[PDB]
């Protein structure tokens, strides 16, 4: 068969998520570090670039016996799960990472807020001689959704890592669940929280009484 | 024949002691005691006559004779009819400017440019020690032979290059005597041919009493052969190939000896050599014959016989195409209207040639079918004499161009009959080492580069070519060593803007057309081909690159993009001083990271090299065709003045390092009206937030950037944008 | 001879004897041989070649359509104030690289007209791959249209054409066709007066051949006699459907589109098959004409 | 019988794409990899030669052989040259709408970097890509000779399943980041120059 699964979730914030986007030279008293958004609508985006790559050097943690000098080096659990640029058969590697664009806005304008993405201030001060320096950067806020969802495809090409890898992307959502996620996160930024992680077979003979049962 | 050489050597010889002269300050003329050097020398008593007996005063003292040729040889070769140094030939270019005179030295192996000035007008009476007595070392037992015919034609070329004629002269005075000796041997060898096809013998009243006869009349040939397909036979690489610089390379080499083997076939063929072809460039080049059916069948013969060969190995991807002016002793000062109409009829005739291309037989013979083909010589598309080189079906010609790719290293080239690759028909062309010379079987051997003889007896060609290291790593020499500077390769092509133009019309928009004669233009495309083909291995000779093609009117240079603009600075900053400023050159340098291919990287070097072409007369064009320079703003603004203000500024702090630069080459980009109003606060912001010990440094560098960034000019502001790209790239961990 | 079937591809790919190179018109040869493998794929075939190896229908290569007719420069046809170097000699570089006139001064151009060439449908060249591959990087070269150039064929107005036409708006012309080029979109119009009147093929005169042709092998002595034109080399492999096996056509070197002349020669169709292949292989050229003055 | 049908669509862009073109320059500050452009109009194009492997590398993971090879060619096996497919391009039909929605250009610039494992330093690069939700042409010209007429309607079961894992898998590149959700819309069957009736299939397709 071939078999793609996709892996619909809520990502909830807590503690607003902040991602970077253009830092080219934006206006003088305005927001110096802008989040990224969708172009169409204006709403915050969380791209797949950064849950892939976040979850990657996250489960080098978890997952790589030895330990991993770059992506390249990570082990033949994580290369087919994440892709990999030099082996021979983990390129193309079986996971489509996709977006969310701010699923509920007529929730969350039901609710009396003026825009989805708050302008927190922030500065700094020097121990020395204790100057001030202040910045103005945006967070969506705290009580988003984001539809998130993943692309796992099953081609034939494994038939034993069918639980072989949903211990390990089960338990790196618990480390985003714990982790931060995006952006200045030991400041305490971001912190998603992965609800209803519905797995549901979009392509092949397959049943997820065997999968919900480990990802709740 | 045998008389035939005497009478080269005669008439070639002429003012060899006007050097013997001006070295030791002697008697009443050059043409008694040059002849007694040539007694002192060697035995030759004819040549010694007509060394004698050229002058008017002297040939009456010769007698039919050799000498009354050796006189008419000699005033038509020259233009018209003591203490000096050599003028400028871009004395003569351009318009009324900087008048420039030569330097008397020799010339040696990568050692010396010698760029002419106001400085060299006193004179050199020792040199002569070391250049007159310097023949009269290497030339002291000279045998006079067929196999010795070619070193001393490379000879002049060593020593009386830039020793002139006619000193006490006012205004034609800018003749080199080794072009003159190589164009008054032309005109005795042409004489010789018009009067010994004719069978005329008494050439003591045709020639000298009645000298208006042949002076009117139209006996000569400028004969030429345009080359075609050239640039497609060189760009016949494409994109993931093996070659990239030894392919092309051995591709634009060998059809440089592709263009000197088609005369170096077409004069032994007549009884000429050497000295009869002129200028010998990017495939075309240019002759003087003589008037005859014995020089126009024969001619149209290795015409037919050439096109054979190159139909026979390439199928149309190469044609010659010949073409002959008819002209009388015309071309001295009438002399504007003599040249351009007839030299054009030569080039009327390229057209006429190059457009109705061959006959029925050949043709019949080409479409005739007759042929199961299955596999491709996919570099050319040819099926002809398919081999399997390195697992690859490519054919004859394009594995001998492997094989000269790795023995274009070697010095030396000779001609063989089944060695190498063809150059003509039982043709073909090896390259060969110093000490494998004199064993194996030649007729002909080229030597790349020199200026003495070497061992064969060979013809001194000239390609500059270089690897400092191989391609592969000019990124990993990009890096300083202390991991400064991005790990890049820059191709730079130059093209000489309209050399097409220059070569021409050229100097003939000076004076009334006193000046358009041809061996001004024959000297000024030597002088092309000696910078553009020998002396690119001196500048780059400490710098780390590749000269892959280089001449005529293009350079194609890979290497590491440091010294590749560096290079091409100091390429210009003496081309300039080279040619006087005039021809300025139109370069287009790109980036290209680590091991991307050629072909697609030559083909964006060439939109560049456009881009910059048409910006006007010249343009540098860096990195991308919105970086388009003069070269005058370049050089004198980013890369002396800007560059180093830029690298001290942040050198001599350690506060804005590298993300102020970014910021500042972004409002650089960007800038509508309202961003030199926000580079306004963010240069101030920035400058009271600097310590106070170097806080005037960054108030001076505000001043003196927001001088040019609000300039209002667009002038003085994408060249700052490119000095920080520069110094990014100079400064990438 | 008859009107004219207008094309516009907006997504060219058109040979050049390699693949990272593409032409802007496609020599005649193209657009036959996609006439008789489109009547293949119906069973057709046997009816176009008894159209074909009869001479009632002709054909013309492909040249720009903006607004109506441009014709080929005369090659090797400007006819021969000879002052002023900076500009007499200076703009034959720029008369050498036009090849392509408007009509309403195609009389002005032969007594000697500018010609400024507009930029009709610029040669883009774009970068492919093949993922997992060795060599991956072939270029493909991609004419590309400026939204009104067109290409125009001219041919008897016949319904078997027609229908042939009519599919290859749907089958594509060009090279990489299964890859997106050569789709055009048809639409028939007629011909002037002051083309369709010089569209001769027998007039004893100074004439030009309007597409790639070559003569016959009497004929071809007197053809280059007066003929000043190119032979730009008709190559390439031989589509076939019963091979598992790709054999390379015989190597027929026309006289392309542009070839001017003076009595004027009978053209053929001019067989290239493999050595030992079971089919024939047509490769059109028998010129529709352009008389030049008259 | 002879009959040639297209597959009419507008493609919808859910997230970017990245279909890279030739690299010119870095210039420092400028956009890193650029996506692949119309020549004339500087629009973002997913060209047809993207859009026809991209199925292909969808339809071998299901259809495995001779149904590929009838689908799409060969250079080996005598019947499939050319294998019954002729695509095209698909050139940004909602340029018209696309100012009403309010956007300044059709290209976005999506930020990124690489964190280093160990000594954890970006480095960040600017990947340029179409917009949201833009809706394209697609076109894609099926011809039916008498040979296949036993299995066109099998192999129009093919094409649909070929479309409905390209709203799977990204059709584009660098998709295993996002850049992809990719859905058709408008999936109809009309018929052009071919007299084969396509009421057999738009009940399948719609
Ligand atoms: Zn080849």
């Amino acid at each position: 068969t071939f078999a793609k699964i996709k892996f619909s979730a809520q990502i909830r914030l807590e503690t607003g998520l902040h991602i970077g986007g253009s830092d080219a030279f934006a206006a003088i008293g305005a927001i110096n570090s802008p989040v990224i958004k969708d172009p169409i609508t204006n709403l915050p985006i969380i791209p797949g670039s950064s849950l892939k790559g976040k979850m990657r050097t996250l489960l080098a943690k978890v997952y790589n016996e030895k330990v991993a000098e770059k992506p390249s080096d990570d082990s033949d659990i994580l290369s087919r799960l994440f892709g990999n640029s030099k082996d021979k058969r983990f390129k193309m590697g079986r996971l489509i990472f996709r977006d969310a664009f701010l699923s509920n806005a007529d929730e969350l304008d039901s609710l009396g807020v003026r825009s989805y993405t708050e302008v927190k201030f922030e500065n700094t001060i020097d121990r020395i001689t204790a100057e001030a320096n202040p910045r103005q950067i945006e967070r969506a806020i705290r009580n988003s959704t984001f539809d998130f969802e993943l692309i796992y495809e099953i081609t034939d090409e494994n038939e034993n890592q069918v639980e072989e890898d949903f211990k390990v992307i089960r338990d790196g959502l618990k480390l985003l669940e714990l982790d931060y996620l995006g952006g200045s996160g030991s400041r305490g930024y971001g912190k998603v929280a992965f609800e209803n992680l519905k797995a549901t077979t979009v392509f092949g003979n397959y049943d997820v009484k065997t999968l919900n049962e480990l990802l709740t | 024949k045998k008389e035939k050489i005497d009478l080269f050597y005669g008439a070639l010889l002429h003012n060899i002691g006007k050097v013997i002269q001006r070295a030791t300050g002697e008697r009443k003329k050059h043409a008694l005691v040059g002849a007694d050097w040539f007694d002192e020398i060697a035995d030759n008593q004819v040549i010694s006559d007509q060394i004698r007996y050229h002058m008017a005063n002297y040939q009456s003292d010769k007698l039919d004779h050799l000498a009354y040729i050796t006189y008419i040889a000699d005033n038509i070769a020259s233009g018209v009819d003591t203490y000096t140094n050599q003028a400028d030939i871009f004395n003569v270019f351009g318009a009324q400017t900087d008048k420039r005179y030569f330097k008397p030295t020799v010339l040696n192996l990568k050692s010396k440019p010698n760029f002419a000035s106001a400085t060299y007008e006193p004179f050199s009476k020792g040199d002569y020690a070391a250049i007159a007595t310097r023949i009269k070392n290497e030339l002291a037992e000279f045998e006079f032979n067929q196999v010795q015919i070619d070193s001393l034609l490379n000879l002049f070329e060593a020593t009386l290059s830039f020793v002139p004629s006619s000193t006490n002269t006012k205004e034609i005075a800018d003749i080199s005597l080794a072009d003159h000796s190589r164009l008054t041997a032309a005109f005795a060898l042409a004489i010789y041919d018009y009067l010994e096809d004719k069978g005329r013998h008494n050439y003591k009243e045709d020639l000298f009493t009645k000298v208006s006869a042949f002076y009117e009349e139209e006996a000569f040939l400028l004969a030429s052969f345009d080359l075609s397909g050239i640039q497609d036979f060189i760009y016949n690489i494409n994109i993931a190939t093996n070659g990239a610089a030894k392919q092309l390379k051995a591709r634009s080499l060998y059809l440089d000896f592709m263009s000197e083997y088609i005369a170096d076939s077409l004069l032994d063929k007549l009884g000429l050599n050497r000295a009869n072809m002129l200028y010998v460039g990017g495939g075309h080049a240019y002759f003087v014959l003589a008037n005859t059916e014995k020089t126009v069948e024969t001619l149209v013969q290795f015409e037919k016989d050439f096109n054979q060969f190159l139909l026979a190995n390439f199928q149309t991807r190469l044609y010659v195409a010949f073409g002959w002016g008819s002209f009388a002793a015309k071309d001295i000062m009438n002399s504007p209207e003599s040249y351009r109409q007839v030299y054009q009829k030569a080039s009327r005739m390229i057209s006429k040639k190059k457009i109705s291309r061959y006959d029925y037989q050949t043709l019949m013979l080409l479409n005739r079918g007759g042929k199961s083909s299955e596999r491709e010589c996919e570099i050319c598309h040819s099926v002809e004499n398919l081999v399997s080189y390195h697992d690859q079906k490519v054919c004859d010609i394009c594995r001998g161009l492997y094989q000269f790719s790795k023995e274009i290293a070697h010095d030396h080239f000779i001609i063989t009959e089944n060695e190498g690759l063809p150059i003509g028909p039982n043709a073909c062309l090896k390259g060969v080492a110093f000490e494998k010379l004199s064993q194996e079987a030649f007729s002909r051997v080229y030597v790349k580069n020199d200026y003495k003889a070497g061992t064969v007896k060979a013809t001194h060609v000239f390609v500059g070519d270089y690897q400092c290291d191989e391609i592969y790593n000019y990124a990993a020499l990009s890096k300083n060593e202390n991991g400064l500077g991005i790990k890049r390769l820059a191709v730079v092509r130059l093209d000489v803007d309209d050399l097409g133009a220059a070569f021409m019309a050229g100097f003939s928009q000076q004076g009334n057309g006193q000046y358009s004669t041809l061996s001004r233009s024959a000297t000024f495309s030597r002088s092309m081909s000696l910078f553009f083909k020998v002396y690119i291995n001196q500048f780059a000779s400490d710098k780390k690159l590749s000269i892959i093609y280089a001449g005529g009117d293009d350079v194609f240079a890979i290497g590491s993009w440091q010294d590749i603009i560096a290079f091409t600075v100091e390429l210009r900053e003496n081309f300039i001083k080279w040619t006087n400023g005039k021809l300025t050159l139109s370069a287009g340098i790109g980036l290209f990271a680590d091991k991307t291919p050629i072909s697609l990287m030559a083909h964006q070097t060439g939109e560049l090299e456009e881009a910059a072409k048409g910006n006007e007369k010249d343009s540098i064009s860096l990195f991308s065709s919105d970086y388009t320079f003069k070269f005058d703003r370049f050089i004198t603004n980013v890369y002396d003045d800007k560059l180093e203000q830029i690298r001290y500024f942040f050198n001599h702090q350690d506060e804005r390092g590298k993300n102020f630069i970014y910021k500042l080459i972004e409002l650089l980009r960007n800038h509508d009206r309202m961003n030199m109003a926000r580079l306004a606060y963010y240069l101030t912001r920035l400058e009271e937030l600097t310590r106070e010990t170097d806080r005037d440094k960054f108030k001076t560098f505000k001043n003196l950037f927001y001088s040019w960034y609000t300039n209002k000019n667009d002038k003085d502001r994408k060249e700052a944008e490119l000095a920080l790209l520069l110094y990014i790239y100079e400064i990438r961990k | 001879t008859y009107k004219l079937y207008i094309m516009t591809f907006q997504n060219a790919h058109f040979g050049s004897g390699t693949l990272d190179s593409s032409k802007l018109t496609f020599s005649a040869d193209r657009i036959f041989s996609a006439l008789v493998l489109e009547a293949l794929k119906m069973g057709k075939l046997d009816a176009f070649l008894a159209e074909a190896n009869q001479d009632k229908f002709t054909l013309t290569d492909a040249f720009p359509f903006q607004f109506g007719p441009f014709l080929p420069k005369p090659i090797g046809y400007p006819k021969h104030q000879s002052v002023d170097v900076k500009e007499v000699r200076r703009q034959a570089k720029l008369s050498k690289k036009l090849q392509f006139l408007a009509l309403e001064n195609v009389d002005d151009y032969l007594n000697g007209e500018l010609f400024e060439n507009e930029e009709h449908a610029v040669i883009d060249t774009v970068t492919k791959n093949q993922p997992h591959k060795d060599d991956n990087l072939y270029q493909v070269a991609t004419t590309r249209f400026s939204n009104d150039t067109s290409l125009y064929v001219i041919a008897n107005e016949s319904d078997l054409l027609n229908e042939l036409m009519s599919s290859l708006q749907y089958s594509g012309l060009g090279g990489k066709r299964s890859s997106g080029f050569g789709r055009f979109e048809l639409d028939i119009q007629n011909i002037p007066l002051e083309l369709s009147d010089r569209l001769t093929k027998n007039h004893s005169d100074k004439v030009m051949s309007l597409t790639t042709a070559l003569p016959v092998d009497a004929d071809l002595e007197e053809a280059m006699e007066d003929g000043h034109y190119l032979l730009t080399k008709s190559s390439g492999f031989a589509f076939s459907h019963a091979t598992n096996e790709n054999y390379r056509k015989q190597d027929l070197y026309k006289f392309a589109s542009g070839s001017t002349f003076s009595k004027t020669f009978e053209g053929q169709i001019v067989d290239v098959r493999p050595l030992d292949f079971p089919h024939a292989v047509l490769n059109y050229a028998k010129p529709l004409f352009f008389k030049l003055e008259v």
